[PDB]
C-alpha cells in the first residue's frame, strides 16, 4: 500500500512541471489592473472582513 | 520546429510569425506522401558494360531523386539515398530483374533521404524471404538520426514517427544484448558499415564487384557527415546535397556551416569536366558546367582570390 | 484578518440578548397549579404566594 | 486523418463546455430597455394620491415628463402643501418638484430647500433624517443646474451621517461626476470617487462622458496622483473606451456637450498612456561625500590649478 | 479543411457576474432583516398590550372575549407561557366553548413565528419550517396542547349534558379539536410528529371520534416528515377508494414534501404529472414550490457511479424547469407567487436552459463565440469548475434460397476493382500499396494507374533481366 | 425635430463590406433600421412624441373609440414609430365589449417586450382583465394578475411598473370574479397579495382621497386619521349591516352541519350536528364583531363586506338585502381557512393492518379492530 | 476509554431499569386510585396527568456522550 | 444540522431502515447486464454455463 | 479488448450532450386563448407576419 | 457495490381495468351507487348483479 502511492507520484513529476508552466500561461493572460467592478465581491480599498465595510 | 517552452509561448512575435507564414491556420501543412496518381515509373538512366544506373526523379514532395546502381556481373544492386514514397515499384523491379539488394548507401540522414528507409528494408527483405540488406552511413549523421522523429513532427509524417531506425539498432560496432538464456531479426544487424571521415583515393572505396570501385568522399557543409559517391571508371559523381544544377545545398539548417560547404566545394576541383554529377534533387549536370555557369562556385573562388580566410558560401532557400 | 473584532461583535450580541432577556424573566410571574393551588413565583424562583383559587 | 465510412460512426467523447464555463451575458451594445435616468421611488400613500391628483398630474410620473412650466409647479407647492397635514406627503411632493425643476433647468428651486427642509435636516445638528426620495431628487437637481449646494448634502449621506450612499443609483453617480467636472472642483472629484470606491459601486458601468468630464477638471498635483492610482480600478474594456471618448469630446464630437471642455493636456496624455498600458502591445549625503574628496584630490595632484 | 466538432455545443452565455450574485445576496439579506424587524415590532406590540391589560386592569375583571383574543395573539407569536394562565382562568370561569378551545390549540402552533422562521431561518423551505419550529419549545407546547385537549374534552362533556354514551365523541367539535391538536403537534419536535400517526391516531380511534379530511392530511404530513412513504401512499389510496370527493390539495402537498424528504424524486414527478392530469383539486403555489424545490434538490445532487468523470450529470434535470413553468401557465398558478430563493434558482435554470427564436437566430455568430473564447482566456479563473481545485417467433428451421428471382429486377452495376498482382511472385504481399485498398471516390482510376505502373515496372525489370543475362 | 427625420444608408464598396453583407443575420436591414431609429431618450421618456406620425395615432384612437377594431388594426400596421399608450388603451377598450381576449392579449404583447414596455400600463392591464372576465378565462385572469405583479426586469431595470391604484382595481375585479364563481385557491392567492401589499382598506382610501380633493379644492386643511376613515358611509354601512351577516353565516353553517350529519348516515340524524364548532352570537353589535373576529379572524371581515357591497355598479346593500347577505357570507366562507377546516364532512376511520402469519396473499392483511367494533376481549396495547 | 465506555453502559442501564420500573409503578398504581376531579373543573394537573403528558423516556444507554454532558 | 434530522436518523436506525443521509448521493451501482458481460468476457464465452 | 468502439452512445454521454445545450421556448407551443382574428397579422412592422 | 436508491419492481402490465377481482365487503356496501360495465354485473366468476339483487 505504501509503495503503490510512492510509485504513483513519481510518474507525475514531469506532468506537474508542465502543469506549473501552464499555470503561468493562464496567469499572464489575465485582465490587467486591480480588476473590474463587474467581477468583484469585495470593495478594493478594504479587507472583506473589515467591520466598517459598508460605508 | 522546436520545443514549445515558456518563453516561446509568451512571445507575441511567435504568433505573428505563425500568422504571417501560414495565414489564419497558423499550423504549417506538412510534406505529404505522393499518391498513386501523378507518379512516374522507374527510368534506366545509364547503361554500361560494367554497371547500370536506374533512377526515378521527384519521388518525394521534397523533390528528391532515387537511384540504384546495378552490377552487370554479380547481379547485385545498391540504392543510394533511399527515399521514395512508393518502394513497391523498386522491389518489383529488383524481383523481375533477378537482382539481390545487399546494401543501401546514405549520403546524409536528413528527412528527405531516410523517410521511407524502414519501408525499403522491410519490403526488400520480405521479397528476399521468397543475408539482409545493409546500411552504409556516416556516424556524424547520428545527430540527425535522433531528430528523425522531430523532423517527422514538423513535416506531417506521422506514420513514420514511431519507427526505430535501422541505423540505431545494434551493429557489430556496438555492444551486444545480454538476453535471458531461454530473436536476431532486430537484436543484431551484422551487415552494417560505418564510413570514416578520413576519405582518400587509395582505400576509401566499396568493392561493388567486377572491378568497379565506389569512392566515398567526406564533404560536410550541408550535414556534419556527408558522403558523395564517385565512380571514376563511369565518370559518375553522386553528389547528394552538395551540388545541384546551378545551385548548392542549404546552410540555414542546424549543424550546417558555410565554410565547411566551401571546403567541400574546393575538394572537387581535381575531377574532369565530363564527370556527370548526379544530385539528390533536381536535374543532373556535369562538373564542367558547374565550373563555368554556377554562381556559388564563382563567389567561392572569387572570395578565395580576393583574400578571405574564412570563405563562407551556401544557400538559404532551396532543397533540404 | 479582523477575526477577533468580528468575533467580539457576535459575542456581545449574544451577551446583550442574554442580558435583556434576563431582565424579562426576572420581572415576570410564574404561576403553577396542581389542584386549585396557585403557587406564584417570580423569575428568581422565590415563592411569591401560595394561594387557592 | 479522417474517419472511414465502414467504421461505426459513434460519438468519440462528449464536451461539457457551457457547464464548465458559465459565462455572464456581455454585449457591446447597451441595454435597450434600461431607464437611463435617476429613479425617485414615489411611494405615496393611496389617499393623498387621489387628493393631490390634479397637482400630481402636472408632475413627472413613471417614464412620463409633462411640459408644465416650473413656475406653476412651485406656485402649486407654495400654496397647497401647508394644507396637507402629513410630513411624508409634503416631502414626496417636493421630490417631484425638484425633479421637475431639474428637467427644465430652473435655478431658483433651491430656495424651496431653504424654506421647508433646511431647518429640520441640514441646519446646526438636525436630528431628523430625510427620506431617500428627497435626497435623490435634490442631488439630481443641483447636478443638473450646476448648483454648489450638492456638497453640504453629499457630506450628510456618509456613514456617520444619513448613510444614503449605498442606496445610490449608478446613474446617480453619473449625473454627479458630470456636474463637478463642469464646475471644476478638484476636491469634489476626489471625494466622490473615493466614496464610489468605498461603497462598491459599478465603476465600469458609469457613463463614459461623465468620467472624462470629471477627469478633465483635475489640475491640482495631489489629486492628479490620486487619479493615477484610481484609474486601475476600471476594467480594460472601460479604460479603452475612456480614451476614445476623451479624444472625441476634445476633437470632432465637442458639440455633444452643452459647455465645451477646457484644455487639460496632462490628463489627456496620461489617459492615452494608461489605455495603451492596459491594452496589449501592438543616500544623497554619502554620495555627495564622495564628490568632495575627488575635487580635493585633483587640487592636490594639480589637475585644478590656481591663478597663473 | 480541418473538421469542426459537431458534438461540441454552441458557446452561449448562461451565468451571472460576481457583482450580480453579491447584489442578490445583499438584497436577500435586506429582506430577511425586514421580516425580522416586522416580527419583532408585532411581538413588542403584543407584549405591550399584555402589560397594559395586566397593569391597568389589576382589579377590574375583563370581559372573557378580550382575554381570549389576547391569549390567541400571545400564543400566535410564540409566547405560550404568557397565555396559559389566561386559558386557565377562562376554563375555570367556564367561559370557553367548543370553537374557542380549537382556536386556542390552533394558535398554540404559532403561525406568526412560523412566518419569520419561513422568511429568515428556513430560507423559505416549507419542510424546514416544521423542522425548525420544533426548536422553540416543542415539548412544552406539545404538553400544553395535550393539556388544552384534555380541558377541551372535559368542557365538551360538560356542554353535552339521545346518543348519551356516544357524546361528545360523536360530535363535530371533538373532531375539530383533534384536528387542532394534530396541527399543533406537527409544529413541535420529532417525537410528537412521530406520535401523530402512532399515539394520537390510535387514541382518536379508541375514543370513537370520526375523523375528517384534515385529520388524514395531517397524518399524511406527519408520515411525510417522518419519511415513511408507503403508509402515506396507503392513506391516499384509502381516500381514493372510499371518500374521493373530499380530497384537497394538502394531501398532494404532503406526498410532494415527503418524497422530497425521502429523496425519491421520480415519485415527485409522478405526483406532479398526476396533479396536472386531473386538474382538481387546484394546484396552490405551495405545489409549485415543493415540486421546483424537489427539482433543484435532485439537480444539485452529486452522483458516484461515473465518479464525476466529465461533469455533473443531474444538471440536465433543470431542463425540466422551463417545461413545468409553462404547465403553471396552463394551471393558473402565478409564478410571481414563488419565494425569492426559489425564484433565484428558477431564473438560474432558465438562463441555463431557455432560448427564444430571436436569440436562436443570432446566438451562433462568430463574434459571440470568439468573445466566449476570449472571456474564458482572460478570466476563466473566476468561472470554472476545475480552475478552483419470416417471423422469428415462428421461424425455427429457416428456409433458404426460395427461388426469389434476382434477375427480374436490375442490379447490373456490381463492378469491382482489385489491385494488380494478387498472386504474382515478383510483387510483394506487404507494401504501401495496401493503403490503396481503402479509397472509394477515385477507385477505378487509381486501380488502373497502379496496374499500369506495376505492369510497366515488371516489363522493365524483365527487359533489364534479359539484357543483363544476354550481355554476359 | 421634424426636419432631421430620416436615415442615411451605405454603398457596399470594399470587399470586406461585401463579405459582411453576405455574413449578415436574417434580420439585419430591419434591425439596424429600427435601432438607428427611435429609442429611449436621455431623460428616460418614450420616443412616442413624433410629429410626422401624430395624426395616424389620432386616427387609430378615433377608430378604436367608435368600435372599429379591424380598421384600427389595419392602420396600426402602418406605424413606423413607437405608438403611444393611448393607442393600446383605446385598442384594448375596443376589445372589451366583444369579449375578444386573444386580440387584446396580442395587442398587449406587441408593445409589451418589443416596444419598450408601452402597453405595460394600468389601464391596458385593466382592460385585459376585463376581457378575461368577459371571456370567463380563469387561467388568463391569473396570467393578467401575474404580469401585473411583474418581475425584477420590468420593475427595476425598465422602471415600468403598474401604479398602486390600478393594481388595486385589477386585483379587486379579479378577486370579485373569483369569489363570485367559487375559485378558492386563486382568490386565496389574490387575497394574500392584497394582505401583503396592505390594500385591504384601499377603497376607503380612495373615498377619503376624493373627499380630501374636494376639501383642498375648497381650501380646508386635510389629514388622514382613524376617525376620518370611520366617518365614511362605507364603514358605517358595513358596521350597521354586520349583525345580519353574522346571523346569515350562523344559519348557513347550521344548515351545512345538519346536511353533513344527514349525509353521514344516509337519511334521522347523526350525533355529528349535536355540538358544532360555532358558538352562539351575543345580543350586542360589539358581540357580533367579537364573534366575527374569533370565528373568521383569519380574514378581514369588514373589508370583505365592503367589497361585496357593489355588484356591476348596483348597490346591493341598499336594494337587494338577502342577495348581499348571501354574497358576503359566501365570500367570507370562501376566503376563510378556518371556515374551510370547520365545515368538513365526517369521514370513516381508516384501520391499520398487519401481514398474515401464514402468508397466503400479499394483499390480504389482518386488520386492526377498535374495541368499539368488537366488545369484550382483553385490553390491547398500542 | 474502551473500558470506561462499558462502565457508562452498565451504569446507564441501572438507572434506565429503575426509572422505567417507577414509571410503570406510578402510572399503574394511580390507575387504581381513581381520583375524580372533573366536577371541580380544575386545570387537569396531577401526578399521573403530568406523567402521561411527559414524553417517552429517552434511555441513557441509548444516548451518546454529547447527550450526557460531553461537549461536541 | 437540524435536531429533527438527527432524531429521524436515530429513529430510522432503531427501526432498521435506510438512513436518508446515505441517500445524499446517487449510486447506479453495477447493472446486471454489465455483470453478465464481464462474467462472459472473463470466462471466454462462459462454456459450461451455456 | 483492443479496438472496442461502442455502437450505442452511453447514457452519461447523452446526458452531457443534453445538459450543455439550452432549450427553445417556442417548442412548448402552448395555446389556450384562441387565434387573434384581427390583430396578429397586423402587428408591428419589425415583427410583422 | 450495490445501489442506494429505491429498488422497485416494474409496473404491472396486467390490465386492472378489465380485471374483475373478488368482491370486498365495502364493494357490496357501495354497490347501490356503483357504475360497472355489462361484464361487471354479469361476470363469469363473481357476478355483481346477483350480489346487488341478494
Ligand atoms: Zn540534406
Ligand atoms: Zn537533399
Amino acid at each position: 500500500i505504501v509503495l503503490n502511492e510512492q510509485l504513483h507520484t513519481v510518474k507525475f513529476f514531469d506532468l506537474k512541471i508542465g502543469d506549473a508552466i501552464r499555470d503561468i500561461l493562464q496567469l499572464l493572460q489575465r485582465e490587467t489592473g486591480v480588476g473590474s467592478s463587474v467581477n468583484r465581491d469585495t470593495p478594493v480599498g478594504i479587507s472583506p472582513n473589515n467591520p466598517e465595510r459598508r460605508v | 520546429s522546436y520545443t514549445p517552452n515558456l518563453t516561446s509561448l509568451t512571445n507575441q512575435v511567435n504568433r505573428s510569425e505563425r500568422l504571417r507564414k501560414w495565414g489564419s491556420a497558423g499550423v504549417p501543412p506538412g510534406v505529404p506522401r505522393i499518391p498513386r496518381l501523378e507518379a512516374k515509373g522507374i527510368a534506366i538512366l545509364h547503361e554500361s558494360p560494367k554497371v547500370i544506373l536506374a533512377g526515378r526523379s521527384r519521388c518525394n514532395n521534397f523533390d528528391s531523386n532515387q537511384y540504384m546502381l546495378i552490377n552487370k556481373a554479380t547481379k547485385r544492386c545498391l540504392l543510394v539515398d533511399a527515399s521514395d514514397d512508393w518502394p513497391d515499384d523498386w522491389a518489383a523491379f529488383i524481383g523481375a530483374s533477378d537482382l539481390t539488394l545487399t546494401h543501401v548507401f546514405l549520403t546524409h540522414c536528413h528527412i528527405d533521404n531516410i523517410i521511407n528507409l524502414n519501408a525499403f528494408l522491410t519490403i526488400c527483405g520480405s521479397r528476399q524471404k521468397q543475408d539482409e540488406i545493409g546500411v552504409m552511413w556516416c556516424p556524424a549523421e547520428e545527430c540527425w538520426v535522433q531528430n528523425f522523429k522531430r523532423s517527422c513532427e514538423r513535416y506531417g509524417r506521422f506514420e513514420e514517427m514511431h519507427q526505430v531506425l535501422p541505423m540505431m539498432c545494434r551493429s557489430l560496432y556496438t555492444p551486444q544484448h545480454l538476453v535471458d538464456p531461454v530473436r536476431n531479426a532486430r537484436h543484431l544487424r551484422r551487415n552494417d558499415v560505418l564510413l570514416s571521415a578520413a576519405t582518400n583515393r587509395a582505400t576509401s572505396f566499396i568493392d561493388f564487384g567486377n572491378g568497379v570501385l565506389l569512392y566515398y568522399i567526406f564533404s560536410p557543409g550541408h550535414s556534419p557527415g556527408h558522403m558523395m559517391l564517385h565512380i571514376p571508371t563511369e565518370r559518375i559523381l553522386f553528389s547528394g546535397d552538395l551540388l545541384f544544377f546551378n545551385k548548392v545545398g542549404r546552410v540555414d539548417l542546424p549543424w550546417a556551416t558555410g565554410v565547411r560547404l566551401a571546403e567541400s566545394l574546393r575538394l572537387l576541383e581535381a575531377l574532369p569536366d565530363n564527370t556527370v554529377v548526379v544530385p539528390g534533387h533536381g536535374r543532373m549536370t556535369t562538373l564542367g558546367r558547374e565550373r563555368r555557369e554556377n554562381k556559388a562556385l564563382q563567389q567561392c573562388y572569387q572570395r578565395q582570390e580576393i583574400g578571405k580566410q574564412e570563405v563562407s558560401v551556401g544557400f538559404n532557400e532551396g532543397y533540404l | 484578518s479582523f477575526r477577533y473584532t468580528n468575533n467580539l461583535i457576535g459575542a456581545l450580541k449574544h451577551r446583550l440578548l442574554l442580558e435583556s432577556s434576563y431582565r424579562e424573566i426576572a420581572s415576570r410571574k410564574f404561576i403553577g397549579n396542581c389542584r386549585g393551588v396557585e403557587v406564584v413565583c417570580s423569575g428568581y424562583g422565590t415563592v411569591l404566594a401560595v394561594q387557592l383559587t | 486523418y479522417h474517419w472511414h465510412y465502414n467504421l461505426p460512426q459513434g460519438m468519440e467523447r462528449p464536451h461539457s463546455v457551457n457547464r464548465t464555463f458559465a459565462a455572464p451575458f456581455q454585449s457591446n451594445h447597451s441595454l435597450v430597455n434600461k431607464y437611463r435616468g435617476v429613479w425617485i421611488e414615489f411611494d405615496m400613500h393611496p389617499a393623498f394620491s387621489v387628493a393631490l391628483e390634479p397637482q400630481l398630474r402636472k408632475l413627472p410620473r413613471g417614464r412620463t415628463l409633462p411640459k408644465t412650466p416650473a413656475e406653476e409647479v412651485i406656485a402649486d407647492y407654495t400654496a397647497l402643501a401647508p394644507l396637507v397635514d402629513d410630513e411624508k406627503t409634503r416631502d414626496l411632493w417636493l421630490a417631484k418638484v425638484f425633479q421637475h425643476c431639474a428637467f427644465q433647468r430652473c435655478g431658483g428651486a433651491m430656495e424651496l430647500w431653504e424654506r421647508y427642509c433646511h431647518q429640520r435636516f441640514t441646519a446646526e445638528g438636525a436630528t431628523a433624517k430625510p427620506p431617500l426620495s428627497l435626497v435623490k431628487s435634490v442631488l439630481f437637481y443641483c447636478n443638473k443646474t450646476d448648483n454648489s449646494g450638492w456638497r453640504a448634502l453629499f457630506d450628510r449621506c456618509l456613514k456617520d451621517g444619513w448613510n444614503y450612499t449605498p442606496l445610490f443609483d449608478t446613474a446617480q453617480w453619473s449625473f454627479m461626476l458630470k456636474s463637478i467636472g463642469r464646475m471644476g472642483d478638484e476636491d469634489g472629484v476626489r471625494a466622490v470617487l473615493e466614496e464610489m470606491l468605498d461603497v462598491q459601486a459599478d465603476l465600469d458601468r458609469v457613463e463614459a462622458r461623465s468620467v472624462v468630464i470629471a477627469l478633465n477638471a483635475v489640475t491640482n498635483a495631489d489629486v492628479y496622483e490620486f487619479v493615477k492610482k484610481y484609474l486601475f480600478n476600471f476594467g480594460e474594456r472601460k479604460v479603452k473606451f475612456l480614451r476614445t471618448t476623451y479624444s472625441d469630446l476634445r476633437g470632432h464630437g465637442a458639440g455633444k456637450l452643452r459647455i465645451p471642455l477646457k484644455e487639460n493636456d496632462n490628463m489627456y496624455y496620461h489617459v492615452c498612456w494608461h489605455s495603451s498600458i492596459r491594452s496589449p502591445r501592438q543616500p544623497n549625503a554619502k554620495i555627495d561625500d564622495i564628490v568632495k574628496d575627488k575635487i580635493e584630490k585633483w587640487k592636490a595632484e594639480g589637475l585644478l590649478p590656481e591663478d597663473y | 479543411r480541418k473538421p469542426q466538432n459537431q458534438w461540441e455545443g454552441v458557446y452561449y452565455y448562461s451565468g451571472i457576474t460576481k457583482r450580480q450574485r453579491h447584489l442578490i445576496l445583499l438584497h436577500r439579506k435586506r429582506e430577511r432583516e425586514a421580516h425580522m424587524r416586522s416580527f419583532n415590532i408585532s411581538r413588542a406590540s403584543v407584549l405591550q398590550r399584555l402589560e397594559q391589560l395586566s397593569g391597568d386592569r389589576k382589579q377590574e375583571s375583563l370581559p372573557p372575549h378580550v382575554r381570549l383574543d389576547l391569549a390567541v395573539r400571545l400564543a400566535q407569536h410564540g409566547l405560550y407561557q404568557q397565555a396559559t394562565p389566561i386559558v386557565d382562568e377562562l376554563h375555570h370561569q367556564k367561559a370557553l366553548h367548543a370553537g374557542h378551545y380549537a382556536l386556542l390549540i390552533n394558535a398554540l402552533a404559532c403561525p406568526r413565528l412560523g412566518q419569520r422562521i419561513l422568511h429568515c431561518d428556513a430560507q423559505c423551505d416549507p419542510a424546514l419550517t416544521y423542522k425548525l419550529l420544533g426548536d422553540e419549545n416543542g415539548e412544552e407546547r406539545a404538553q400544553e396542547a395535550y393539556r388544552w385537549f384534555d380541558l377541551a374534552l372535559t368542557s365538551l362533556a360538560v356542554d353535552c349534558g339521545h346518543f348519551v354514551p356516544y357524546l361528545p365523541q360523536g360530535t363535530a367539535a371533538a373532531s375539530h379539536i383533534t384536528n387542532a391538536l394534530m396541527r399543533t403537534l406537527l409544529t413541535c419536535g420529532y417525537t410528537h410528529v412521530a406520535a401523530i400517526p402512532d399515539s394520537v391516531y390510535d387514541r382518536m380511534g379508541s375514543m370513537g371520534i370520526s375523523p375528517t379530511i384534515s385529520t388524514y392530511e395531517l397524518v399524511m404530513l406527519a408520515l411525510s416528515l417522518q419519511g415513511n412513504m408507503v403508509e402515506a401512499e396507503s392513506i391516499l389510496s384509502f381516500l381514493r377508494s372510499h371518500h374521493s370527493e373530499h380530497i384537497t390539495v394538502e394531501s398532494f402537498n404532503a406526498l410532494l414534501l415527503g418524497h422530497r424528504e425521502a429523496r425519491q424524486f421520480d415519485c415527485c414527478d409522478a405526483i406532479w404529472q398526476e396533479l396536472v392530469d386531473r386538474r382538481w383539486p387546484r394546484a396552490s403555489p405551495l405545489t409549485a414550490e415543493l415540486y421546483l424545490r424537489s427539482i433543484m434538490d435532485h439537480a444539485n445532487t452529486p452522483t458516484s457511479e461515473p465518479l464525476q468523470s466529465f461533469a455533473n450529470i443531474n444538471v440536465v434535470e433543470k431542463k425540466k424547469v422551463p417545461l413545468v413553468l409553462a404547465q403553471m401557465d396552463e394551471l393558473g398558478v402565478p409564478r410571481t407567487h414563488l419565494s425569492r430563493v426559489l425564484m433565484d434558482e428558477v431564473e438560474d435554470s432558465l438562463r441555463k436552459f431557455q432560448t427564444y427564436r430571436s436569440r436562436f437566430y443570432e446566438w451562433g455568430r462568430a463574434v459571440k463565440q470568439f468573445d466566449f473564447i476570449e472571456f474564458r482566456r482572460r478570466n476563466g479563473w473566476l468561472y470554472d469548475l476545475h480552475l478552483m481545485k419470416g417471423d422469428i417467433y415462428y421461424d425455427d428451421t429457416r428456409g433458404l434460397h426460395d427461388r426469389s428471382p434476382t434477375w427480374m429486377n436490375e442490379v447490373p452495376e456490381t463492378r469491382y476493382d482489385r489491385l494488380y498482382g494478387v498472386n504474382h511472385p515478383d510483387i510483394a504481399k506487404i507494401g504501401i500499396r495496401r493503403h490503396l485498398n481503402v479509397e472509394y471516390v477515385n477507385r477505378k482510376e487509381v486501380v488502373e494507374r497502379d496496374a499500369a505502373l506495376m505492369k510497366k515496372t515488371l516489363s522493365s525489370g524483365r527487359r533489364l533481366r534479359h539484357r543483363v543475362e544476354s550481355s554476359r | 425635430d421634424p426636419n432631421r427625420v430620416g436615415l442615411n444608408a451605405a454603398t457596399l464598396d470594399c470587399r470586406g463590406r461585401i463579405y459582411r453583407w453576405l455574413r449578415r443575420g436574417p434580420f439585419f436591414q430591419v434591425d439596424n433600421y429600427f435601432r438607428r431609429s427611435v429609442k429611449l431618450n436621455r431623460d428616460g421618456t418614450l420616443p412616442t412624441d413624433f410629429v410626422h406620425e401624430a395624426p395616424l395615432m389620432r386616427k387609430i384612437i378615433r377608430l378604436a373609440h367608435r368600435g372599429h377594431l379591424k380598421a384600427a388594426c389595419e392602420e396600426y400596421r402602418r406605424v413606423t414609430t413607437v405608438p403611444p399608450v393611448e393607442v393600446y388603451r383605446a385598442l384594448t377598450a375596443c376589445c372589451v365589449p366583444g369579449a375578444k381576449l386573444a386580440d387584446a392579449v396580442s395587442i398587449f404583447e406587441d408593445g409589451d417586450s418589443k416596444l419598450f414596455y408601452v402597453s405595460r400600463d394600468g389601464e391596458v392591464l385593466h382592460n385585459l382583465m376585463r376581457c378575461a372576465i368577459a371571456a370567463r378565462h380563469r387561467a388568463r385572469i391569473m396570467w393578467v394578475y401575474n404580469v401585473m405583479r411583474g418581475r425584477f426586469y420590468e420593475n427595476v431595470v425598465v422602471r415600468a411598473e403598474v401604479d398602486l391604484i390600478w393594481r388595486y382595481r385589477i386585483a379587486m375585479i379579479a378577486l370579485e370574479y373569483l369569489l363570485d364563481h367559487e375559485c378558492a385557491e386563486e382568490a386565496a392567492a389574490i387575497y394574500s397579495y392584497l394582505v401583503e401589499e396592505e390594500l385591504l382598506r384601499c377603497d376607503v382610501h380612495v373615498r377619503v382621497g376624493l373627499h380630501m380633493r374636494e376639501a383642498i379644492a375648497a381650501g380646508k386643511p386635510i389629514t388622514l386619521n382613524n376617525d376620518v376613515m370611520n366617518a365614511t358611509s362605507l364603514v358605517r354601512d358595513a358596521t350597521a349591516v354586520a349583525p345580519e351577516v353574522a346571523r346569515e353565516l350562523q344559519r348557513r353553517h347550521a344548515q351545512t352541519l345538519q346536511n353533513n350529519a344527514v349525509e353521514a348516515v344516509g337519511a334521522g340524524s347523526a350525533p355529528w350536528s349535536i355540538l358544532g364548532p360555532l358558538t352562539a352570537i351575543g345580543p350586542t353589535a360589539e358581540d357580533t364583531m367579537v364573534w366575527l373576529q374569533q370565528h373568521y379572524g383569519d380574514v378581514d371581515v369588514m373589508s370583505i363586506m365592503r367589497w361585496a357591497r357593489f355588484r356591476k355598479g348596483k348597490d346591493l346593500m341598499a336594494k337587494d338585502r338577502p342577495q348581499y347577505l348571501a354574497r358576503a357570507a359566501a365570500w367570507i366562507e370562501l376566503l376563510s381557512k378556518r371556515n374551510r377546516e370547520m365545515e368538513e364532512v365526517p369521514l370513516t376511520y381508516m384501520r391499520k393492518s398487519k401481514p398474515l402469519v401464514l402468508d397466503t396473499n400479499s394483499n390480504v392483511r389482518v386488520a386492526w379492530q377498535t374495541p368499539l367494533m368488537r366488545s369484550g376481549g382483553p385490553p390491547r396495547l398500542l | 476509554r474502551r473500558v470506561n465506555r462499558q462502565k457508562v453502559n452498565v451504569a446507564a442501564s441501572l438507572l434506565d431499569n429503575f426509572v422505567e420500573q417507577e414509571w410503570t409503578t406510578i402510572l399503574r398504581d394511580k390507575h387504581d386510585v381513581t381520583d375524580v376531579t372533573k366536577t371541580l373543573n380544575d386545570t387537569q394537573n396531577d401526578k399521573k396527568q403530568l406523567a402521561r403528558r411527559l414524553g417517552r423516556y429517552m434511555l441513557f444507554a441509548n444516548r451518546s456522550l454529547d447527550d450526557t454532558g460531553f461537549p461536541t | 444540522q437540524n435536531k429533527f434530522d438527527i432524531m429521524r436518523r436515530e429513529d430510522r436506525l432503531s427501526k432498521g431502515e435506510q438512513d436518508l443521509t446515505e441517500r445524499n448521493t446517487i449510486h447506479y451501482g453495477v447493472p446486471i447486464q454489465q455483470i453478465v458481460d464481464e462474467f462472459v468476457f472473463r470466462h471466454r464465452n462462459a462454456r459450461g454455463e451455456r | 479488448r483492443m479496438g472496442y468502439i461502442p455502437r450505442y452512445t452511453p447514457w452519461e454521454w447523452i446526458a452531457i450532450q443534453e445538459a450543455d445545450q439550452p432549450l427553445i421556448a417556442e417548442q412548448i407551443r402552448q395555446d389556450n386563448i384562441g387565434t387573434s382574428y384581427f390583430f396578429s397579422l397586423n402587428r408591428y412592422w419589425r415583427y410583422k407576419a | 457495490t450495490l445501489h442506494n436508491q429505491r429498488s422497485a419492481a416494474p409496473e404491472s402490465s396486467v390490465s386492472q381495468s378489465h380485471t374483475v377481482n373478488a368482491p370486498t365487503v365495502d364493494e357490496c356496501e357501495m354497490l347501490a351507487e356503483r357504475w360497472g360495465t355489462m361484464n361487471y354485473w354479469h361476470n363469469d366468476t363473481f357476478p355483481r348483479l346477483v350480489v346487488f339483487l341478494k
